[PDB]
């Protein structure tokens, strides 16, 4: 029971424009997991996440957000550690999605 | 309000 | 969307050594969460997670806080037993659910009861619709159902849901209707994107809505047709969505979007812009 991850902004991206960044995971078990927002393979510090939950199926789900400006070069992502997962799991965020 | 199980068998 | 519902979502989770287990309650009307009880917090007390919640005085607070300590016992117990049914290691890392709660009908009755418990994130033991009988998942839960039908557990539940669950839901959906009646309605357009040699993508994008229910369609020529994402928060209370659909190259206006939620006073019919 992997974590299943979508990186979005809050809001249409515009470049130069503040926008709050979204990393959605859910669908894990169990409930410990580690979740950051990069900015260009850097963790970003004092990003916000909202409180445990879980769903009809028992699932846990999180969400982990921070104030950004997207730019054209930047690179934000979301990276999850979890005990189901061999590896890190990187998704980066794209406007398009 | 949520259920009180203590007044039932534990698991 | 559909029947008016209460639900609380409960979990513990043992810890290392001689710690007791982290016990967490979470409250939601209507699949928007009202309540939380965490055994972590410094002070732990349900507190309202819904501002009109704070209608409800002091009495109301202890003795939910007081049932949530019966609760974190109860739960502790149960983790304890769990642990000698599956032959387990102690001192480690195993979880315990349940999920509880009722849908009402349109004489604001009991519709549906919910009672139902998962160990290390799996069906354990579940109340059957006819609020009598189990389901056990596995060998282990075995055990409890034969306990349970003995003791007669299903008939404290099946009051708990037939009563105090419906009547509480009443007295919220009152106390939170001002929050409760206003609905977001979604903001919708369509984006464009390359995707080969001949053919393009049409992404319907519906954003800003609440509640969280939505259907997004596509329709070529007026006749349904596509890739959806899940339905994911905004962050700020409202929720998103998109569909997509590859379409070819200069047949984009052949193809329309509909949105159905129920902020809208009818539905809305978009197409790609260019």
């Amino acid at each position: 029971r992997t974590p299943k991850i979508q990186v979005y902004s809050r809001h249409p991206a515009e470049n130069g424009k503040s926008n709050f960044l979204n990393c959605y995971v859910s669908g894990f078990h169990p409930s410990d997991i580690e979740v950051d927002l990069l900015k260009n393979g850097e963790r970003i510090e004092k990003v916000e996440h909202s409180d445990l939950s879980f769903s009809k199926d028992w699932s846990f789900y999180l969400l982990y957000y921070t104030e950004f400006t997207p730019t054209e070069k930047d690179e934000y992502a979301c990276r999850v550690n979890h005990v189901t997962l061999s590896q890190p799991k990187i998704v980066k965020w794209d406007r398009d999605m | 309000s949520g259920p009180d199980n203590g007044a039932v068998a534990v698991l | 969307m559909g029947p008016h519902s209460m639900r609380y979502f409960e979990t513990a989770v043992s810890r290392p050594g001689l710690e007791e287990p982290r016990y967490i309650s979470v409250g939601y009307v209507d699949n928007k969460e009202f309540v939380r009880f965490d055994s972590d917090a410094e002070n732990p007390r349900y507190e309202p997670r819904a501002p009109w919640m704070e209608q409800e005085g002091p009495e109301y607070w202890e003795r939910e806080t007081q049932k949530a300590k019966g609760q974190e016992q109860w739960f502790r117990v149960s983790l304890r037993n769990l642990l000698g049914y599956y032959n387990q290691s102690a001192g480690g890392s195993h979880t315990l659910q349940q999920m509880s709660g009722c849908d009402l009908g349109s004489d604001w009755r009991l519709l549906r009861g919910y009672l139902q418990f998962a160990y290390e994130g799996r069906d354990y033991i579940a109340l059957n619709e006819d609020l009598k009988t189990w389901t056990a998942a596995d060998m282990a839960a075995q055990i409890t159902r034969r306990k349970w039908e003995q003791s007669g557990a299903a008939e404290h539940y099946k009051a708990y849901l037939e009563g105090e669950c419906v009547e509480w839901l009443h007295r919220y959906l009152k106390n939170g209707n001002a929050t409760l009646l206003r609905t977001d309605s979604p903001k919708a357009h369509v984006t464009h994107h390359p995707r080969s040699k001949g053919e393009v993508t049409l992404r319907c994008w519906a954003l800003g809505f609440y509640p969280a229910d939505i259907t997004l369609t596509w329709q070529l020529n007026g006749e349904e047709l596509m890739e959806l994402v899940e339905t994911r928060p905004a962050g700020d209370g409202t929720f998103q969505k998109w569909a997509s659909v590859v379409v070819p190259l200069g047949k984009e206006q052949n193809y329309t979007c509909r949105v159905y939620h129920e902020g809208l006073p009818e539905p809305l019919t978009l197409r790609w812009e260019p």
